[PDB]
């Protein structure tokens, strides 16, 4: 992904303040519920009928630290997010069988999480670099 | 197709939103002009810049179309006749517009009203957006 | 939103199917299975070998569906409700698949109707499995 | 794109067999009619009111001779396709400014013409190859 040097600092900066249990856990629940055709995949997980229910699970809190660690993973190496996400690419199309779109979905919800979590400091241009950045990890997932 | 539930919720949040509605479609437009280069070759006779009165007022204008459309959910075919034919037969825009649009009018209203917006608000607001841009993209 | 002219094409073009609809409908399943293997992920179950009769038997409903779809074009979200309940609430089919078996429908359609697949005909049909699409979808 | 033996010889002996003046216009113009939201970059091609209009515009047809000479020469590098396509998308992109989702939309326009112009012969295999490099085609100039 290309970003300009403040583009860059400004991501890294706002990563800086992101709780890493509290954002993840938000961001696949507010998947599971926008979007109710992704509870197929996590059917596994338990009750997820409300979304009071979604909110209150703590697999889907843990899997989205896991999911949230690897995408500061990614932001850590942004110039190789290909490689950085290529086990990752194989798990989710060879074996889960999730739809491309579904992770610039995703990336959208997280987006949406970063400004309702940070307000008005999360201005224009931070969305900016984050939408590039969720972009960029959602491609290099789908190839 | 929307339910009373999610109804009220969108009709709450956007009578929270009240008196900002005029901002929050100025910044919503910026937003959506930063992310997305595209959108902008839409406006080729616009001033696109911070604080633009031009992307302000235009920012106003949808923003009272929405409050419109929360006013007219029930018959939003109808409330939105000439948007639909202006934006179908004459601008011609691509429905991922109308998308990317609705996207930044979410990220807007979660930067704006952190409590407003719980998940059970956020599926209303994403369900009413889709809603006015599938009224708005479709051709008669 | 679909226009007199239109629905006239697209009832036009389903009664020259006529009787080969179930074949129609197993091809253009078969077609979707061979084209977009992730869509076979709902049919753990199923045998989908060419000629099979479990897919055979599926393309037979889905085409009566479409049938009945075109015998109620004006009451669609009605005549539909039991399948749009059973797409989103149980089976919980992503509407990009949705897309994909439309093209595909329309792929057999083109392959079987040389004549009938006018350029208009084309746009009527494509408009009128979007709008079969967007009832399946919703969920209520 | 990644084709079997068997593949890339049916889509070599399909594509032999197309007329590349009709195919082109043929597709270029069921775009510009079923999507009418694409009038919008090629309003300077005269008249584009009533679909027989749209088919019958010698401005249409030229352009999707253009286009289909380029699919040809893109199906003749079908190892180098991101290669090949790098001009192309470099004019789609910073001076056209074409949404992604449009190339996808006109490769299955362009499958559905040569299942209307080859009837029985277009088999389910031979969808699935060609479907294959309509993607291929679509994610090289999405680039
Ligand atoms: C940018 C987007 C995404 C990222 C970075 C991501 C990341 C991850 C990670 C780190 C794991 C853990 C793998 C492991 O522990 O071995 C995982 C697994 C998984 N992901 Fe994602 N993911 C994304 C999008 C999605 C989406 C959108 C869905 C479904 C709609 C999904 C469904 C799953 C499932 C079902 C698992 C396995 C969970 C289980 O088996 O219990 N992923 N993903
Ligand atoms: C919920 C979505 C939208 C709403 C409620 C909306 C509403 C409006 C309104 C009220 C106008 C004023 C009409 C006029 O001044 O003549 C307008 C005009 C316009 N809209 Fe939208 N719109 C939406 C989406 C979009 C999108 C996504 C785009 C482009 C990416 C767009 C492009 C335009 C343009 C170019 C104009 C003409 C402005 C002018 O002539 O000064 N609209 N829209
Ligand atoms: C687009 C138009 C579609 C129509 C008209 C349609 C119609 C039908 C019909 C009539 C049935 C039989 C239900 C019953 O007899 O109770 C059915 C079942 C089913 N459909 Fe669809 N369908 C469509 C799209 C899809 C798509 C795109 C998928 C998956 C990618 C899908 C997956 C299924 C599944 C999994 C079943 C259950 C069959 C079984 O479990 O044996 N449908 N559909
Ligand atoms: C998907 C595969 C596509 C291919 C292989 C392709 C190919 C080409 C080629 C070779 C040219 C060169 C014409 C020139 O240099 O004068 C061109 C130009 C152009 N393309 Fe495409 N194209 C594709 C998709 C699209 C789509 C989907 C659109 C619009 C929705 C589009 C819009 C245009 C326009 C407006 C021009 C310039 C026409 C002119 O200046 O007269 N292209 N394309």
């Amino acid at each position: 992904v290309h970003l300009t040097p403040e583009e860059k600092s400004a991501v890294t900066a706002l990563w800086g303040k992101v709780n890493v249990d509290e954002v993840g856990g938000e961001a696949l629940g507010r998947l599971l519920v926008v979007y109710p055709w992704t509870q197929r995949f996590f059917e596994s997980f338990g009750d997820l009928s409300t979304p009071d229910a979604v909110m209150g699970n703590p697999k889907v809190k843990a899997h989205g630290k896991k999911v949230l660690g690897a995408f500061s993973d990614g932001l850590a190496h942004l110039d190789n997010l290909k490689g950085t996400f290529a086990t990752l690419s194989e798990l989710h199309c060879d074996k889960l069988h999730v739809d491309p779109e579904n992770f610039r979905l995703l990336g959208n919800v997280l987006v949406c999480v970063l400004a309702h979590h940070f307000g008005k400091e999360f201005t224009p241009p931070v969305q900016a670099a984050y939408q590039k950045v969720v972009a960029g990890v959602a491609n290099a997932l789908a190839h | 197709v929307l339910s009373p539930a999610d109804k009220t919720n969108v009709k709450a949040a956007w009578g929270k939103v009240g008196a900002h509605a005029g901002e929050y479609g100025a910044e919503a437009l910026e937003r959506m002009f930063l992310s997305f280069p595209t959108t902008k070759t839409y406006f080729p006779h616009f001033d696109l810049s911070h604080g633009s009165a031009q992307v302000k007022g235009h920012g106003k204008k949808v923003a009272d179309a929405l409050t419109n459309a929360v006013a007219h959910v029930d018959d939003m075919p109808n409330a939105l006749s000439a948007l639909s034919d202006l934006h179908a037969h004459k601008l011609r825009v691509d429905p991922v517009n109308f998308k990317l649009l609705s996207h930044c009018l979410l990220v807007t209203l979660a930067a704006h009203l952190p409590a407003e917006f719980t998940p059970a608000v956020h599926a209303s607001l994403d369900k009413f957006l889709a809603s006015v841009s599938t009224v708005l993209t479709s051709k008669y």
